[PDB]
């Protein structure tokens, strides 16, 4: 039901696409977002 | 590959790729919905 926009991962291959910025800098602008700590299956543990 | 690059007084850095983006005949820039430049039309090619 949630849906999460951000999401980080390693994005700078999934960035190069036709429309490159589909986006919330897409990196370039100097906005990252770092990934949790405790990953959802670990929450779910 | 990453270079520096001036096209028709445009400047910057990055790396240029093959567009599949159809510029119409009069467009000369292409921008991203950030209002930032992502594409250009190659002055002396014309390829996008
Ligand atoms: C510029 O000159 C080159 C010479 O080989 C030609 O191939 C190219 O099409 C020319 N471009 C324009 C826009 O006239």
């Amino acid at each position: 039901k949630v849906t999460l926009a951000d999401a980080g991962f390693i994005k700078q291959y999934g960035d190069c696409l036709g429309d490159i910025a589909a986006r919330c800098a897409q990196k370039f602008n100097g906005l990252t977002v770092l990934p949790p700590l405790l990953t959802d299956e670990m929450i779910a543990q | 590959k990453c270079v520096n690059f001036n096209f028709n007084g445009l400047t910057g850095t990055g790396v240029l790729t093959k567009s599949n983006k159809k510029f119409l005949p009069f467009q000369q820039f292409g921008r991203d919905i950030v209002d930032t430049t992502d594409a250009v039309r190659d002055p002396q090619t014309l390829e996008i």
